[PDB]
DNA sequence: CGTGTCAGTAGCTGTCACGGATGC
DNA sequence: GCATCCGTGAGTCGA
């Protein structure tokens, strides 16, 4: 009946108050952390429940078992995971806060390459602004140009030497 | 499952505990499961059946009563003729008074065990007569009689899903009218408790945004940038203390998910849901409540909240004050330089 | 994966003035 | 109705 379904609540509820806060204190030695412990005691009390063979017999220390699979628990919490993370807080002192760096040099590089840019043909600026600006393929800037495949290719090949000549007579290190 | 801020719990002055008439550690005892609270009470259903309902009752006592009194009379009974055996046995007087003295201990343990079940059954009742909603039962044995007797009539909860249901059944401009209707004309000792209370309330009546903010069904995430995890240079990581407590978040409600879905005993899933109550208290503001949740070595994480506190806030540690084209040196006396 | 005889923090108070909500 | 207790604050810049 339905009394037969709460008493394994009433049953659960025992073995809570008899044994959840000696099981919190063992499994605290253990981590150290209260937070983790409840997590233990928790998931060990939902093992014990998922185990009538446990809770059967009461002429039996069933707090040994608790310790046991808490033990084992706390172990399984103690490998790889943990390995490698749990050394270092950024809240905590000693360790140094991640820099970008300026970008001064990109900024300079920038504006001689649209000074270089500027005295470029319509033609080729719109060609090296679309491949490498916007990074698309050859066809591509020739599907949307409406030229032919081996003109990007040849307006690339020679803009490409234009923007070298222009650097090279300002003085731009190679 | 519902969670409350709390920023709006446990930060002084209560802000519920202003809006529901609830007192502080009253409150405290309804989120953490440590006590019921009535949400509602079907009141006519109860005027409707309440001489049945004390007749039954009154049945129940009368036959605890009937059932004690045979067994104190079997008991003494029992005694006196143990009595008379040892003494036609020839025993010496004293052992008789040892005898009669347990025979009298007994026949007081049976009484007094009588007597506890006559006082549980007035307690139920008394309590069931008098159930209005926003009260408290922090017997739990107490409830669960309520609730396997006279659970037609009214509806409980614990937890923060309870203070979500009484927010929804709060009538906004009836308080603040009964507020309002108490400042008008009352005693400054109770007027200015009302005072402030109206001062919580009227807010959430004129602004238009209901109070059911204050308890929570989904919490945000800061960005990963804002907790950034760094690598080290002996191969090991280090996190933020943010990214920690997310995680402690994510662990107990997954874990309650589960509980859920295998429909574990209510023990387990209520005292699942007071953990992820907590995680989210330390996520938001961790040691505001209790110990703060420690880190490796006893170190108090950081929360959220402490981001914005004191000299090391965000505040006045990079917006009050932060700046290139700058430098610093030993300072040196100048004779000959002029004033400017 | 299974788990099953005792099996139970470290640390710590060597701060204080002050105001007001909280509580017997 | 009042003693209790909780929570708040407590210089700035350095290599």
């Amino acid at each position: 009946v339905s009394g037969a379904a709460a008493a394994e609540a009433a049953l659960m509820r025992a073995l809570y108050d008899e044994h959840a806060a000696v099981l919190w204190r063992y499994a605290l030695r253990l981590t150290g952390d209260a937070a983790q412990a409840e997590d233990v005691v928790q998931e060990t009390l939902l093992r014990a429940w998922q185990h009538p063979e446990v809770i059967g017999d009461t002429a039996r220390p069933a707090r040994a078992w608790l310790f046991t699979v808490a033990r084992n628990m706390i172990i399984d919490e103690r490998r790889s995971a943990r390995f490698r993370n749990v050394v270092g807080s950024t809240d905590q002192s000693g360790t140094p806060e991640q820099s970008t760096p300026d970008e001064v040099n990109a900024a300079l590089d920038r504006l001689l390459i649209a000074d270089a840019l500027a005295q470029l043909s319509a033609e080729h600026r719109a060609v090296i602004q679309r491949s490498y600006y916007r990074g698309w393929s050859t066809a591509q800037i020739a599907t949307d140009l409406g030229i032919a495949e081996g003109t990007v290719k040849s307006r690339l090949h020679y803009a490409v030497r234009a923007l070298r000549l222009t650097l090279q007579e300002l003085g731009v290190t190679r | 499952a519902p969670v409350t801020h709390i920023w709006y719990f446990k930060g002084v002055p209560s802000r519920l505990g202003y809006l529901l008439d609830l007192a502080p550690k009253d409150l405290e005892k309804i989120i953490y499961f440590a006590a019921y609270v009535i949400t509602s009470v079907d009141e006519e259903m109860r005027h409707n059946e309440l001489s049945t309902l004390e007749a039954e009752m009154a049945v129940e006592r009368k036959a605890v009563e009937d059932q004690r009194d045979g067994e104190l009379e079997a008991r003494a009974q029992k005694l006196e003729a143990d009595l008379a055996e040892l003494e036609a046995e020839g025993a010496k007087a004293d052992a008789r008074r040892k005898v009669r003295d347990g025979g009298e201990r007994e026949m007081r343990q049976i009484r007094d065990r009588a007597q506890r079940e006559l006082d549980r059954l007035e307690d139920i009742w008394s309590t069931f007569t008098k159930l209005a909603p926003k009260q408290l039962i922090v017997d739990e044995n107490l409830y669960r009689e309520l609730v396997d007797r006279y659970g037609e009539y009214f509806t409980g909860a614990m937890g923060a899903e309870s203070i979500q249901k009484l927010i929804e059944n709060f009538d906004i401009d009836a308080e603040a009218e009964s507020l309002r209707d108490v400042i008008r004309n009352g005693k400054g000792q109770k007027k200015l408790r009302a005072l402030k209370r109206l001062k919580v309330v009227a807010a959430f009546q004129q602004s238009g945004n209901s109070p059911m903010g204050m308890v929570l069904d989904a919490v945000p995430v800061i960005p990963p940038e804002l907790r950034p995890m760094v690598q080290l240079d002996g191969g090991r990581f280090a996190t933020s203390d943010l990214n920690d407590l997310y995680r402690r978040v994510i662990n107990r409600n997954n874990r309650l998910k589960r509980l859920i879905d295998l429909g574990a005993p209510e023990i387990i899933v209520n005292n699942e849901k007071r953990m992820l109550q907590e995680s989210v208290d330390a996520l938001f503001d961790n040691g505001r409540r209790g110990r703060p949740v420690t880190g490796p070595g006893n170190r108090p994480l950081k929360s959220l909240s402490d981001l914005l506190k004191g000299k090391q806030g965000r505040f006045r540690q990079n917006l009050l004050g932060k700046v290139d084209y700058s430098g610093r040196s030993v300072i040196v006396v100048g004779p000959q330089l002029k004033l400017h």
